[PDB]
């Protein structure tokens, strides 16, 4: 019967399930590529120069009040004045050059800094006077006079967009803002001012901040929790959202990259530089040999590095994924008791300290399960064939553990397993072997009959029959 | 026409 490891890699596997016709929290359930084309539904975008791949925006900051600022009510019926108008400072200039940053690294717009002025396609002014909301800005679909233009509050009573920075609201607000002006609505018909919007106001279960930079609503209502934090770059189905309207960004990260602690991608909202650090990213990566690394962090982790896949990382749930379309290698888990869940190519699991759960799905993979009792999970024999086994690299008998048990021939077939020295055409049959001078161990299984292993893994370390459940 |  299926052991409580396997139990936990089958449950982690499905946790955050989109889709299907069933009502989630009173809304229906949307796939990522529903939920993006719900957030493009106001058709509204920069055109690209004919036979252009790339589109080119300029941005600028006010140094003045423009004629929208001066005259709202000449352009939108609402708004009758917006109070008195400053400039962005020096910390507002440096996070919203972050922001911009972070949608071009994932669609092909390449901005260009315009300076000081009202010269750029886009541009970023303060005001002072509430309109019913944090910030504002205008889709692509409006009239030149209005077109690219977001606007911040700031006064006494509101001071969030004073001091952006990594993971707060100011620096989320900004990335948000920028979103709307490259043609983002929000991932439903609700909008600050008009009514009392409320998550049950919501087009589908997912509008959240757990997908979305662009909802309104909490990621506590999909089950995710980030303790305080905001994502201050584009999620899962922003991704998604932006690169169907311009592109999907080919070139970005294309080396070997790590994320998480020790970083190379120069990017804040991918690094952590404290076991105390709260991450809340979804990769974007173009190609090369990628590790996601949270070694640093003591609390037990679920890391799952299938596309689309959420993980809970340092102790909050549901923090880190992996955007649709992106292939990410490498897994490292910290001194917790972690959870990791390879995908189909060959993967590096690291499990480190603490009694960890790999699970290196098709493909041979390098299994380390560090110091701890670690269990090495198959479930199916095709993850582990005869012709690429995975490698168990410091497996300690009498410590580790083998598991066999979510096996379609255990749980079902009622296979009993038989180890002999050689196989001799008989469905079961199980060779353990351990060369004491090499110290290299072998575990071959002929489930067939046909006196040929058809799934075998490869061991540094070994094995005994008491280390292997099911 | 001011989408917050
Ligand atoms: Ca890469
Ligand atoms: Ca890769
Ligand atoms: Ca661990
Ligand atoms: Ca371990
Ligand atoms: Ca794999
Ligand atoms: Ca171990
Ligand atoms: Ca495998
Ligand atoms: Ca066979
Ligand atoms: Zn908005």
């Amino acid at each position: 019967g299926r052991s409580d490891a396997y139990t936990q890699v089958d449950n982690f596997l499905h946790a955050y399930a989109r889709g299907g016709d069933e009502l989630v929290n009173g809304h229906p359930s949307y796939t990522v590529d529903q939920a993006a084309e719900q957030i493009l539904r106001e058709q509204a975008s920069w055109q690209k120069a004919p036979g252009d791949s790339v589109l080119t925006l300029s941005y600028s900051f006010l140094t003045k009040p423009n004629d929208f600022f001066n005259t709202p009510w000449k352009y939108v019926s609402d708004i009758y004045s917006l109070g008195k108008f400053s400039a962005f400072s020096a910390q507002q200039q440096a996070q919203a050059k972050l922001s911009l940053q972070s949608w071009s690294d994932v669609t092909n717009i390449h901005f260009v800094d315009a300076g000081q002025g009202d010269q750029g396609d886009l541009t970023f002014g303060n005001f002072s006077s509430s309109v019913g909301g944090a910030a504002f800005a205008f889709l692509p679909d409006v009239p030149d006079a209005l077109k690219g233009q977001s606007w911040y509050l700031i006064n006494s009573s509101y001071s969030a967009n004073v001091n952006p920075a990594n993971g707060n609201y100011g620096r989320q607000t900004l990335t948000h803002e920028i979103g709307h002006t490259l043609g983002l609505s929000h991932p439903g018909d609700y909008n600050a001012g008009e009514g009392d919007p409320t998550y049950a106001d919501a087009t589908y279960a997912e509008d959240t901040r757990a997908y979305s930079v662009m909802s309104y609503w909490e990621e506590q209502n999909t089950g995710q929790d980030f303790k305080g934090a905001y994502s201050s770059a584009p999620l899962l189905d922003d991704i998604a959202a932006i690169q169907k309207l311009y592109g999907a960004n080919l070139t970005t990260r294309t080396g070997d990259t790590v994320y998480g602690f020790n970083s190379n991608t120069e990017r804040d909202f991918y690094s952590a530089t404290s076991s105390s650090s709260k991450l809340v990213f979804s990769v974007w990566d173009a190609g090369g040999n990628d590790t996601l690394d949270f070694s640093g962090f003591s609390q037990n982790q679920k890391i799952n590095l299938n596309e689309k896949a959420l993980s809970d990382v340092g102790g909050l749930k549901g923090n880190v994924s992996i955007a649709a379309g992106v292939t990410v290698e490498n897994a490292i888990g910290g001194s917790g008791s972690d959870l990791l869940i390879g995908n189909d190519v060959a993967n590096v699991l690291k499990g480190g300290a603490g009694n960890d759960i790999l699970y290196g799905g098709l493909g041979a993979d390098q299994l380390w399960g560090g110091a701890g009792a670690d269990t090495f999970v198959y479930g199916d024999i095709a993850e582990s064939s005869a012709a690429a086994p995975d490698t168990l690299r410091d497996f300690v008998s009498g410590q580790d553990k083998i598991d066999l048990s979510g096996l379609d021939a255990f749980v079902n077939g009622g296979l009993v397993l038989q180890y002999v020295d050689a196989f001799a055409g008989k469905a079961g049959q199980a060779i353990l072997s351990y060369d004491a001078a090499s110290k290299a161990g072998s575990l071959a299984i002929d489930f067939s009959g046909d006196a040929h292993a058809d799934f075998a893994i490869n061991l540094i370390g070994q094995a005994t029959q008491a280390d292997i459940v099911v | 026409g001011s989408n917050s």
